[PDB]
């Protein structure tokens, strides 16, 4: 019934929703509204797609909830898969197994995929027979369609001495490393042919490489052990070798998208580092989204646009994006409860996208579902106006609230 | 019309009773015979012969090299290219469905007498 | 492929007379800057001095980087240049003048030529004969050879467990075996070249790589075996020990003539970015006989160092260190310079631009840094690609600068600051 995704603050958000002269529909794939900016990453998607040119960088800037997240989703999901959008905060780059610096090259670098395409073959079949002579045996494999004896040899027949002492399982078998995986007792036998070659085309991070080749098993990519790779040595002889796969037909790069989100976050170490960072070849595009105005950067007592330092922004180019009218925030919030379960009246949008343009939209977007569950305590079937005023009353936004400080408590 | 072969219902295998171990040597036997073998598809004075040939010395006998160093490679025998599968019943290898289709048709436990 | 913010620089684009062209391999104007830095990189090429420190100086996007890359260009590959940012010091698994001591050492490289040899082939036997020496027979396409191997070696073989039709890689010099696969008649081919492979490997290496393969040991199969898997952190080198030890053995073998010393550049970008104890060691470091030639740059003037809170310093790098520093000053760029980096920046990105959408978006390089003028280009053409042209005309420069803005104008923007 439930799985572990369910519906978040930008579920919504199937794409980026232009006709393909990069021209915004005024509302498609659940994004609403938002032309200039919409459009804008629309150029800057194809410019990701093309991959020709290497560290470019873009602002998109607007007041809080003025659908700047939202873009960078709507990007993220009209790329689709495999390509990689890595995202993260600025706040993430603040750690204690590695330097700032060197977790932002790290992010970068999980943003530049290795595309590699190898060929193996596979058997997958349902066990029919197994011997042991105390050693050499013999081992004979059903498909629905066919059935065939097979020599046990040395290492095959110590790689299925691993989970033995049963028949009648399918379970297939790479003749590369003898890797066996079962998928269970004959789950249906298979079809077709028994041994086949297959292709498989495995896109891997510049940070996969780097990891899994730093150290003996060094494929704790699953748990951040690594502290911080040799760099210019064991990082400097990846990029060749990618290279040297590359310009052959043994790989190619993929390269994909840095989200910072919240980038006011980083400081002005990290954003020296960026500069950089973003002159190399295997730089990826990065995207950055920041709220705030001119305000103090991090690390020190510089006023800047953005509160990143002016010598970085002369190396990006910025999106703004602007607030809603009433018409986008009444179709935002009806895009919203056609992604939640919901069904309002129409004089209840109209209420609701008063108190959203009033106060501010994404204290309306909270809303919805909690006028949703109390017109379902009530068994109503419908959010009527009532219930958005009760919601209303019991929950506060941040304008009201700080109105109700006319008493007093602690500082 | 009808099916027109249950009344010839030749193989009806409810009773099949495979031919393996000695009887595959057999086969393995008749067919290499069958490649040594000539026009018609003197032999005995030629085995009689031979068979005054015999001793320790080197003679025709003892002439003879012997198992390989480079071990036998699998092929397919209905179209001859090479062949991942066994045929369970009479050793013979093959690499398809299809393959193993026509050799159950035709050549599998059929010219085994 | 890839091309990339700094990729049309070719060289420093000097003549044999060393004066500077107004436009040569890549680099347009900076006359002088170029031909500062060219009178520095015959520093370089001398391999004669140690030590000496360039400050690349100016307002930011004035050329400065592409001078140092322009170097870089104009050294090849023989020579070392290691790009460091002032920022990369913060390390926090290093003390900062360990990192920066690293990267001093990165830049000093070393040449060496070993003739060698590997014995590959399938191995056809192995008879050892308490083992006085082993007997293995390895084939290859041009015929099969009989060695002798000593008897050490037969360790190896048997921890790779080979056996005959096995194809390896026994290594002459250090008796390493390594067991490549099965032969491919029973997998990988019969290797097809001669069966004693002798090739003479001219691949050069680094003092720091030589101090970091130096720092930790291997093998042992006691103790050490559970040091083969702890973590594996970096820990700094001992300066009156271990490094000058290397030292010692690096002398000996240019001596002997096996090596050959290239001395390479150590560049350091945003190096406002350095705190002052990082300043003040590196004003004691550059004095060492042994370091290399050291271009610093920095894009702000007059300013607070870092780490002091008040003390205030021209390119926010402290007097001391500002002495004993050469200062190379870039300035900004004409708009005709511009407009000739513009259009440089263009051919070398694949792109076609017509002569009137060329001089506007130099105009917006008057209005707007050069930078952005080079940001648009490449969005530009992609909606010239997209209405089907082949060539930037002006229509597509002057509206793809509407949807993204300029540092300048989205400052302005945000002065309604709510
Ligand atoms: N153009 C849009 N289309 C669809 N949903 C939007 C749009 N703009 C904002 N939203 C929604 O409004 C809320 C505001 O979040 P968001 O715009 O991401 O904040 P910010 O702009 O500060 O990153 C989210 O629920 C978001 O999904
Ligand atoms: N002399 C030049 N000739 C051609 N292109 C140049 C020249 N100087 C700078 N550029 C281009 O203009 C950009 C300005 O950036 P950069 O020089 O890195 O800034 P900074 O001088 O602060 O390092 C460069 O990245 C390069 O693409």
């Amino acid at each position: 019934v439930t799985r572990i995704e369910r519906i978040g603050a930008h579920s919504h958000i199937r794409g980026l929703g232009l006709d393909d002269a990069l021209e915004p529909r005024q509302a498609s794939q659940g994004m609403v509204g938002q032309l200039a900016a919409r459009r804008a990453a629309g150029v800057v998607l194809e410019m990701i797609r093309e991959g020709k040119i290497a560290g470019r960088a873009v602002l998109i800037a607007g007041q809080p909830g003025t659908g700047k997240t939202a873009i960078a989703m709507g990007m993220a999901q009209a790329l689709g898969p495999d390509t990689p959008f890595t995202a993260i905060a600025g706040s993430e780059i603040f750690s204690l197994e590695m330097s700032k610096t060197e977790a932002l090259t790290q992010a970068f670098r999980r943003s530049i995929g290795v595309r590699i395409k190898e060929e193996t073959e596979i058997i997958e079949g349902e066990v029919v027979e197994i011997q042991i002579d105390r050693k050499v045996g013999k081992l004979t494999l059903k498909t629905t369609e066919m059935e065939t004896i097979y020599d046990l040899g040395t290492k095959m027949i110590e790689s299925l001495t691993k989970d033995k002492v049963q028949a009648g399982d399918v379970i297939t078998i790479d003749k590369a490393t003898g890797k066996i995986s079962k998928l269970g007792r004959s789950v249906q036998c298979p079809d077709g042919e028994l041994q086949k070659r297959k292709e498989v085309v495995h896109t891997v991070s510049l940070h996969e490489i780097d990891v899994i080749n730093s150290r003996t098993q060094g494929f704790l990519a699953l748990f951040s052990g690594d502290t911080g790779e040799i760099k210019s040595e064991v990082r400097e002889q990846i990029n060749a070798k990618v290279a040297e796969w590359r310009e052959e037909g043994k790989a190619e790069i993929i390269p994909g998208v840095l989200f910072i989100d919240e980038v006011h976050m980083l400081d002005i170490e990290s954003f020296s580092f960026l500069n950089r960072a973003l002159e190399s070849d295997m730089a990826p595009v990065l995207i950055m989204a920041t709220n705030r105005g001119i305000t103090r950067i991090r690390g020190t007592s510089y006023q800047s646009p953005h509160g990143i330092p002016i010598d970085l922004l002369d190396r990006l180019l910025i999106v703004s994006t602007t607030p809603y009218s009433e018409k986008d925030t009444k179709q935002i919030l009806r895009i919203r409860c056609e992604e939640e379960d919901v069904e309002m009246s129409e004089d209840a949008y109209t209420v609701l996208t008063r108190i959203g343009l009033e106060t501010s939209l994404r204290y309306a977007i909270q809303l919805i579902t909690a006028a949703s569950l109390v017109c379902r305590k009530r068994k109503g079937t419908e959010v009527q106006v009532d219930d958005i005023k009760r919601v209303y009353s019991l929950f506060l936004d941040e304008s009201r609230s700080t109105q109700y400080m006319k008493e007093y408590q602690d500082a | 019309m009808v099916e027109k072969k249950t009344s010839v219902r030749s193989q009806d295998p409810g009773q099949r009773r495979v031919l393996d171990r000695a009887a595959r040597q057999r086969r393995i036997n008749r067919q290499l015979e069958a490649l040594e073998n000539d026009n018609f598809q003197n032999f005995q004075a030629l085995l009689e012969e031979q068979n005054l040939s015999v001793a320790e010395g080197p003679n025709y006998l003892t002439a003879c090299a012997g198992p390989p160093s480079r071990p036998q490679r699998p092929f397919c025998a209905v179209c001859g290219f090479p062949s991942p599968y066994t045929c369970v019943s009479c050793g013979a290898r093959y690499c398809t469905v299809r393959c193993l289709g026509t050799h159950q048709e035709t050549r599998c436990l059929k010219w085994t007498v | 492929q890839r091309i990339a913010s700094h990729s049309h620089v070719k060289g420093l684009g000097l003549d044999e007379s060393g004066l500077a062209k107004q436009a040569a391999s890549g680099l347009v104007g900076q006359e002088n800057a170029r031909e500062a830095c060219g009178v520095i990189v015959e520093l370089i090429k001398s391999k004669k001095m140690a030590g000496r420190a360039v400050l690349l100086a100016g307002p930011p996007g004035t050329g400065k980087t592409a001078l140092a890359l322009a170097i870089a260009q104009e050294l090849g590959s023989k020579v070392p240049f290691c790009p460091m940012v002032g920022s990369e010091v913060y390390s926090t698994e290093i003390k900062k003048t360990e990192v920066l001591m690293e990267n001093f050492r990165r830049a000093i490289g070393l040449r060496i030529k070993e003739t060698k040899e590997v014995y590959e082939g399938e191995v056809t036997e192995l008879t050892p004969c308490t083992i006085s020496h082993v007997i293995i027979g390895l084939k290859t396409a041009k015929g099969t050879k009989q060695l002798k191997l000593d008897p050490s070696i037969f360790e190896s073989l048997q921890k790779e467990r080979v056996e005959a039709g096995d194809v390896i890689y026994i290594e002459a010099n250090s008796g390493a075996v390594k067991r490549q696969g099965r032969c491919d008649t029973y997998y990988v081919p019969l290797p097809k070249g001669d069966v004693h492979k002798k090739k003479e490997i001219i691949q050069d290496v680094t003092l720091h790589d030589l101090d970091v393969a130096n720092a930790r040991p291997q093998g042992g199969q006691d103790i050490l075996s559970m040091m083969g898997q702890l973590m594996k952190p970096k820990k700094t080198e001992i300066t009156d020990k271990l490094r000058g030890e290397i030292n010692k053995v690096v002398n000996k073998y240019i001596d002997q003539g096996i090596a050959e010393l290239v001395p390479g550049v150590l560049f350091v970008d945003e190096v406002h970015m350095l705190d002052i104890e990082c300043f003040t060691y590196l004003h004691r470091a550059l004095e060492s006989s042994i370091a290399p030639i050291v271009i610093f740059a920095s894009n702000r003037g007059n300013c607070v160092i870092r780490g002091t809170e008040d003390i205030t310093s021209p390119h926010g790098i402290p007097l001391d260190l500002l002495d004993r520093v050469m200062i190379i000053r870039t300035m900004l760029y004409t708009p005709q310079e511009m407009k000739q980096i513009i259009k440089i920046r263009a051919q070398t990105e694949g792109i076609n631009i017509s002569e009137e959408a060329l001089n506007h978006l130099g105009e917006i390089g008057t209005k707007t840094t050069l930078r952005y003028s080079v940001q648009l280009l490449t969005p530009a053409n992609l909606l010239a690609k997209i209405n089907g042209k082949d060539s930037i005309e002006k229509e597509h420069v002057e509206e793809i600068s509407e949807l993204f803005y300029d540092a300048k104008s989205s400052a302005k923007i945000l002065a309604d600051q709510q």
